[PDB]
């Protein structure tokens, strides 16, 4: 196995360039090809190229031959079976149709005739190419609402409103609360701004004894918002229980 | 893409389905290797098959590959709910990177209908101070993965500032969606109530909120 950890989401203007990084660990960096693959709305999945960390040998798809630069750093030995490394992909002359998710991926050596075949993938980097400026979200509480009175359960959450670009990440109580959490994909408003919601289902009795805080991160604007969801509800079914 | 897949295919729980992947000689099949990836929307893919018929490490023997002179095939046997997603083949050689196929959505039939869990939230006091109003209708745990949403102001349709997401697959292999109704604080306070109506397989659930006690 190991780990391929990619750099964060980026917003770029048309005409600009961007350099995405892919940091590796848990295996011997030098001995596996690193691939770059993207997914865009317009073209679907698209393999861009690979590079050999050991030799610097490169293979680029014709569509990217004159606009993509692949590089690697030198491997930092750790153990016989593992090392750390880094690969980079720089893409130039960006346009709106380059918006999408970019992946690095390590090749499968067991594929003897094509040892580069992408097998172990990074988490992806979201690139948005747009003329619009970054906007951080406004976070509002979603006040507790009855789910089941007889069951003694309620749902509460946070509305993450009007941000750009994607993505936003949401956790609850600094990651301590993971059960019963539902974070929804964002909606893309006519304004060109995104909104999403995250909700957690909890015992209604816990509204008086447990603090619920959504931790919202929008790294593109370098903003965090920690909102305590005020537990006093306007829901009639829930109101009766308090 | 010149590498064509069946756009959609279906099979029932516990049964099998086969997906095809073919195209001109430059991509299939003699002297061309074929791999298969499971690629759920919004996630990283998983390699299933490489070199036509070899399972990737740890892949269930439910998955098998075969490449004839004419076409490559992925067969998924003993179908499970988690198999309902998108699959891509890729044509490749020693010196030539992946050409990805056009993609296939697999539907897994014979699963139980699951009714949506719906929660409607009113605007926060914080937002009304700002000064806006957003109703949020959250929809989860429904199967099959389709719903339609309608909003109501008291008893009559609303149409302005409604925005609804596509459905997305949850980790439990049911689906989720959300809908947002934007209002001015005056609209919000000028009605007795607002409702979000979620229709799933002909059946409509209604959730309602009111400004009166907020």
């Amino acid at each position: 196995q190991g780990q391929l950890v990619q750099s964060g989401a980026e917003l770029k203007k048309p005409g600009a360039s961007v350099k995405i990084s892919c940091k590796t660990s848990g295996y011997r960096f030098n001995f596996y090809h690193i691939n770059w693959i993207r997914q865009t709305a317009g073209r679907g999945p698209e393999w861009m190229g690979w590079i050999s960390p050991y030799s610097g040998d490169k293979n680029l798809a014709p569509a990217f031959q004159d606009r993509v630069i692949m590089t690697t750093d030198t491997e930092v030995p750790v153990t016989s079976f593992t090392s750390t490394g880094a690969a980079y992909m720089e893409i130039r002359n960006l346009k709106f149709d380059d918006t999408g998710t970019y992946f690095c991926a390590k090749g499968l050596l067991r594929d003897g005739s094509s040892t580069w075949l992408p097998y172990l993938w990074g988490q992806g980097t979201l690139l948005t190419v747009s003329s619009a400026s970054t906007k951080g979200p406004s976070v509002f509480p979603l006040a507790p609402s009855s789910k089941s009175t007889s069951g003694g359960t309620a749902a509460l959450g946070c509305l993450v409103k009007d941000y750009f670009p994607e993505p936003v990440t949401v956790s609850w109580n600094s990651g301590a609360l993971t059960s019963g959490v539902h974070t929804f994909p964002a909606v893309l408003q006519s304004s060109g701004l995104y909104s999403l919601s995250s909700v957690v289902t909890v015992p209604s009795s816990s509204l008086g004894t447990q603090t619920y805080i959504c931790n919202v991160n929008h790294k593109p604007s370098n903003t965090k918002v920690d909102k305590r969801v005020e537990p006093k509800s306007c829901d009639k079914g829930l109101e009766v229980l308090f | 893409s010149v590498l064509t897949q069946s756009a959609s295919v279906s099979g029932s729980l516990g049964q099998s389905v086969t997906i095809s992947c073919t195209g001109p000689n430059s991509v299939c099949c003699s002297h061309k290797s074929i791999s298969w990836y499971q690629w759920p929307p919004g996630r990283a893919p998983t390699l299933i098959i490489y070199e036509d018929n070899e399972r990737a490490p740890g892949i269930s023997p439910r998955f098998s590959g075969y490449k004839s002179y004419w076409s490559a095939y992925l067969t998924i046997s003993d179908l499970r709910p988690e198999d309902e997603t998108t699959y891509y083949c890729c044509s490749y050689t020693h010196n030539s990177g992946c050409v990805f196929g056009t993609g296939t959505k697999v539907s897994v039939l014979g699963q139980s209908k699951a009714n949506p869990s719906v929660t409607l939230f009113p605007p926060s006091s914080e937002e009304l101070q700002a000064n806006k109003a957003t109703l949020v209708c959250l929809i989860s745990d429904f199967y099959p993965g389709a719903v339609t949403v309608a909003w109501k102001a008291d008893s009559s349709p609303v149409k302005a500032g409604v925005e609804t997401t596509t459905p997305s697959k949850q980790s439990n292999n049911k689906y989720a969606a959300s809908s947002y109704l934007s209002l001015t604080p005056e609209q919000w306070k000028s009605h007795r109530s607002y409702s979000c109506q979620v229709t799933h397989e002909g059946s409509t659930v209604e959730k309602t909120v009111a400004p009166t006690e907020c």
